[PDB]
């Protein structure tokens, strides 16, 4: 609870909320990889979740 | 039965040394002695003028009514020796003569209620049954020592010294020493007052209240369960799991046989194409020339002395490829926690904890893990790791009050730590005259 | 309950058994708890996601 | 001591269990109806439960002052938990089931050596009948004795959802929860459930016997489904949010399948994999004695 | 006059306390209280400092010197000599050196001699107190005050720990207070007067 | 000589979609399945007794190629592969072995190279004298062929 | 060949000693026996070893 005026307050909260909920795993970056070289290659590494 | 109650049988020479000659400075005539023939009636009547309650056992069978009036007055009862108990009673319809068996406590001579005397209690004496017996020379070079580190030199001490003969030492073990007269032939009279004064009565050499009131509060932090830091024995294991706290004692698993080390079951037999160190099943008798299958069994040595090599390696061989459960007894060590972060400071062996010297206590420090902030989402993964050999059988973790004062989340206490007692938080009242209170409760 | 910043502290691992033929014999071996490897020098993954 | 009362410890009144819907609490059978169910077309056969091996750990008593209580309810509903699983605890626990033992369970959760005046608890007979079941799930990591996981789900999932006519018969379709939200609503169900001395509901549940069982099971059959919920959380898949008019809904993926991980990272609670050890154990007794 | 036992400002303990701490668990919030708040609970705030991982108590390291043959690193009061082998040479490390130890650490207390003179006291201000830290507070304090327990009962961060000491220090089965309190033996005098501490 | 799968096992296949990397404790550790059962077992001890063969060795990530082998000598894990070519020839009891092929060279090498062996005869041995004192240490031996 | 009775590798031969020197006939001792003390002057005089 700041002293920041009602608009500033508003903006900075609907800006929070998009972030903790839109939600991107580390899977959906491994799975973009998987587009950018020969068919086939194999990934391993950081746990899908 | 409850381990109580039943007779009290007490060896006759416990009895000379403490009771007698405590009984004697008052004006009791001597405990009587118990009757061949059945006297259930005045066993306590004449009890009743000594006032110890003890009852001296000689000759003959005691009486089934004279079986029942010893067990309901806790009187008590002393035999020159025991091998049985059976015929001095002849215990007649129950089940008692020599079956449900004895056990082992301390009587604090609290059966006589006469102040001034037994100034000391119970626990001087579980201090004395923890050291070597001491000899005569050892005893006087103890003496010697404590007496010089204070400043105050004994240059000559017990030992007498005549001019046509040299040096000549004597010894300085005296036990219950009690000032008496000699009568002329050379024996110990007794206390005829009028003739004897009163500083020779009793008693325990001391600074009369001062060295008295002082020993018997200084003799209880000596016996208590926070400063005896010498925890025994070390059972040995190869699970490999690994645990927040020290002091985790991994139990034998289900279904185990446990066989007692001796200096035989492990024989040399040659196998195959070569001479091999092979067990021998103690209750179906069989080989297993090698460190595999054997089956499982749970170990225990006692003397790891003449043990050798080559056999100290064959068992702690076979912890390791066959899962056995090993054990020690006569290695000492000092144990203290150590913290997550840092890690270890000194690392031992495997084989070095098979030859450690009988009386040669080393520490070996365990580790804690409660409090370790544990890896980020991403980072490289792991590939068969560790193996812990060791394990403590106590709990070696005595000094505590508090452990990992830092919070879980937000508002709850994080999985196995605790908080001080209420008892290092309570000022309490002196006593209606002298000492310290408590609460009181409730 | 966090990830930790600052970098912790390690056994550290070590190699040991790999070859078609070993005679070990389980000498020595410390007591205090450690990691034991197979293959050496592994850890291969030099990706770095921005 | 407070004996026992005659038809449940749950019948006393002095703890009992409300959600807190929002910024007004409630009863456990008031909050189920929220929710609808979806059926999928996916079907899961009621499998049989394997008996439990009777070894439970040792008698030892670390000096602790043990909150065994308190331990048991942190793992299966608390948030992001550590070191549930290891030994120390559970088998001090295990003395009490023992004949002649001066250890008391605190009313509030706390197990003690000797006893103390000030606190009262539960009558040595209730608790003997309890740690004779409960101190078995202890040891449920070991290789050799540890429960499955991947099976009992087909469970889990009648109760939360099963129509009547499925507990009465045997397959029930895969089903697909939904219900309306307040954006923190799965936390903070999660927060609140952690304190309702899940102690008591045990505790209580191996000293009820023939009539006084047969009226338990048929009262607190919500006090049951609630806890159950909120563990199948962590567990199922996918949480898709639903933006409808200017109500937002929450979706549970799947009621009934154990997806290995995850849930929602973010939107909801989540179980390592010391907790499927663990959460798995814990069910294969309660399931088990409860029918 | 013979002059028997001689006189201390301030008395010792045999029983002290120790840590182990986490140099990586440090709390963003930093607290502040009045300078009456802080005196009397002060010292034994920077003993449980934020993220301690092992607080445990043992014999003093202090009041049993090597000026008393006296010694312990481990943990374990060693002494060098007591009883010993005497025709064959000492060992390099003994376990009788311990049944030695604990026989000697019961010859200083036995032959003790120390009269506590009350030195330093000072009284704070109701003004210049939390409702907390007063009525535990019987009037006048001792300024050189010990660490312990209890008396952060609320000066910890530690949300959990805070707990349990409230409802300790609640049960009526357990009263802390430090300071001047009443006392039996009072206003008996023989060069000055009796007071309890 | 062949060794064979002892007794009670389970023949099941391979593919890096039943080797994956989950969270146990305070560590992360490559997860075993098991599909008959589908269960977790986060480390290379407990596992039940398989019989697990391998095709070919392609997406074998250095860390699961490796997590195998360590959970043969700590599982007593029976496995297999195909693509591997061999000239092992028979050895005399003295003289023995020189050059041997490494346990982790023989899992993660190209799919065309041919690497041979060497195995060993033992019937011409020297053998034990009769009072003696017993020597420590065993013989190991990993790689066995099946052909014969 | 009786202080040895638990030191010798040879295990045959240690059974053997450690039964007809455990035996209910005979058996083995070192050191200082017994002391005649002194009439008048009270000191230690003659010692059995």
């Amino acid at each position: 609870a700041l002293n920041i005026d009602h608009f500033a307050a508003s903006v900075l909260n609907i800006n929070l909320r998009a972030l903790m909920e839109a939600n991107v795993t580390a899977d959906d970056r491994i799975k973009a990889l998987q587009a950018h070289s020969m068919i086939s290659t194999q990934f391993h590494g950081p746990n899908q979740g | 039965d409850d381990l109580d109650e039943g007779i009290r049988m007490t060896t006759y020479d416990q009895y000379l040394s403490h009771i007698r000659e405590r009984l004697h400075i008052t004006n009791v005539p001597d405990p009587i002695y118990i009757t061949g023939a059945s006297t259930p009636d005045q066993i306590a009547a004449s009890v009743q003028a000594t006032h110890v309650a003890v009852v001296l056992y000689q000759s003959g069978v005691i009486n089934g009514s004279a079986s029942t009036y010893l067990r309901e007055n806790e009187v008590l009862v002393v035999m020159p020796d025991y091998y049985d108990v059976v015929s001095r009673f002849a215990n007649a319809n129950l089940q008692m003569n020599n079956n449900r068996y004895h056990e082992s406590v301390l009587e604090i001579a609290d059966i006589f209620d006469q102040a001034d005397f037994i100034q000391t209690s119970d626990a001087v004496r579980q201090l004395r049954a923890l050291m070597p017996t001491l000899s005569t020379s050892q005893i006087r070079h103890a003496i010697e020592r404590i007496a010089q580190i204070t400043d105050v030199d004994s240059t000559d001490y017990g030992k007498l010294t005549l001019r046509f003969l040299g040096t000549l030492t004597r010894s300085l073990k005296m036990q219950n020493a009690q000032i008496r007269r000699i009568r002329p032939d050379g024996t110990v009279l007794r206390y005829d007052d009028q003739i004897d004064i009163e500083a020779f009565r009793w008693s325990r050499y001391f600074l009369d209240e001062l060295r008295l009131r002082r020993l018997s509060v200084g003799l209880r932090l000596i016996t208590n369960p926070r400063i005896a830091r010498r925890f025994d024995g070390v059972r040995i294991m190869y699970l490999t799991d690994d645990d927040p706290d020290p002091d985790f004692v991994p139990d034998v698993p289900e279904g185990y046989v446990a066989v007692q080390y001796a200096h035989r079951l492990f024989s040399s037999s040659l196998a195959n194409k070569r001479n091999r160190v092979t067990y021998t099943h103690p209750p179906t008798g069989m080989a297993y020339p090698s460190p595999t299958g054997r089956p499982h069994v749970h170990m225990t040595i006692n003397e790891r002395a003449g043990m050798s090599k080559l056999v100290a390696d064959n068992i702690i061989a076979s912890v390791i490829k066959s899962n056995w459960v090993v054990d020690i007894h006569d290695i000492e060590y000092t144990a203290e926690v150590m913290t997550p972060s840092e890690g270890y400071t000194q690392h031992v062996d495997a084989e070095s904890i098979m030859t450690a010297p009988k009386g040669k206590l080393f520490h070996l420090q365990f580790m804690d893990g409660l409090l370790r902030p544990e890896p980020s989402a991403f980072d490289p993964p792991a590939s068969g790791e560790d193996m812990r050999l060791i394990y403590p059988l106590q709990p070696i973790s005595v000094a505590r009050s508090m452990r990992a004062i830092v919070n879980h989340n937000e508002v709850d206490r994080p999985r196995g730590a605790v908080a001080p007692s209420s008892y290092e938080m309570d000022t309490g009242t002196l006593s209606r005259n002298g000492d310290l209170l408590y609460s009181p409760v409730a | 309950d966090d990830v930790g910043i600052m970098q912790q502290k390690k056994p550290p691992t070590v190699v040991q058994s790999r070859t078609d033929v070993f005679n070990e014999q389980f000498a020595n071996e410390a007591l205090h708890p450690m990691t034991k490897v197979i293959f050496n020098g592994l850890d291969v993954n030099t990706e770095v996601q921005p | 001591m407070l004996q026992q009362p005659t038809g449940g410890y749950t019948t006393l009144e002095q703890f009992a269990f409300t959600i807190r819907n929002d910024g007004t609490n409630a009863t456990p059978t008031q909050f189920l109806q929220l929710l609808s169910y979806e059926a999928t077309e996916n079907e899961l056969v009621k499998k049989t439960i394997p008996t439990p091996e009777t070894h439970l750990p040792s008698a030892r008593n670390v000096p602790g002052n043990v909150y065994i209580e308190d331990a048991i309810t942190q793992a299966l509903f608390g948030i992001s938990a550590q070191n549930v699983n290891a030994h120390g605890y559970f088998s001090r626990l295990s003395a009490l089931a023992l004949p002649n033992t001066s250890a008391r369970l605190g009313l509030d959760g706390v197990i003690y050596n000797s006893e103390t005046i000030n606190i009262p608890f539960y009558d040595p007979a209730a608790v003997a009948n309890f740690a004779a079941t409960y101190a078995k799930l202890g040891n449920a990591s070991t290789p050799r004795y540890r429960a499955d996981m991947i099976d009992i789900y087909a469970h889990v999932g009648l109760e939360l959802a099963g129509t009547d006519a499925e507990r009465a018969a045997g397959v029930m379709p895969v089903k697909r929860a939904k219900f309306d939200s307040w954006e923190g609503s799965l936390i903070s169900l999660s927060r609140d459930v952690v304190n309702w001395k899940i102690l008591a509901f045990l505790i209580d549940l191996c000293s009820l016997e023939g009539e006084a069982l047969r009226a338990f099971k048929t009262r607190n059959r919500d006090v049951f489904r609630m806890m159950l919920f909120i563990m199948s959380t962590a567990v199922a898949a996918n949480v898709v949010n639903r933006k409808v008019t200017k109500r937002v809904d929450r979706v549970l993926e799947y009621i009934g399948v154990n997806s290995m991980r995850t849930a929602g990272r973010t939107a909801t609670i989540t179980y390592d994999l010391s907790r499927h050890e663990f959460a798995a154990k814990f069910l294969q007794l309660t399931f088990t004695r409860w029918n | 006059l013979s002059d028997d036992f001689k006189q201390i400002s301030d008395p010792k303990g045999y029983l002290t306390y120790s840590v182990k701490y986490e140099d990586q668990f440090t709390k963003k919030d930093k607290l502040r209280a009045s300078e009456a708040d802080d005196r009397i609970v002060g010292p034994t705030v920077n003993l449980f400092k934020y993220g301690a991982a092992v607080v445990n108590i043992d014999l003093n390291r202090d009041f049993f010197d090597t000026a008393t043959g006296i010694d312990l690193t481990k943990g374990i009061p060693l002494v060098q000599d007591l009883l010993v082998p005497i025709g064959v040479t000492a060992g390099a490390e003994q376990s009788a050196e311990y049944v030695s130890g604990l026989l000697m650490v019961l010859f200083k207390v036995m032959t003790d001699n120390r009269l506590v003179i009350v030195g330093e006291t000072t009284t704070p201000m109701s003004n210049t107190l939390s409702t907390v830290v007063n009525n535990v507070l019987r009037t006048t304090y001792h300024n050189n005050v010990g660490v312990n327990p209890a008396l952060l009962r609320d000066f910890t961060q530690v949300n959990w720990l805070n707990r349990d000491i409230t409802n300790m220090l609640q049960q009526a089965g357990t009263k802390y207070g430090l300071g001047l309190t009443e006392t039996r033996l009072d206003y008996v005098r023989l060069v000055k007067t009796i007071v309890g501490h």
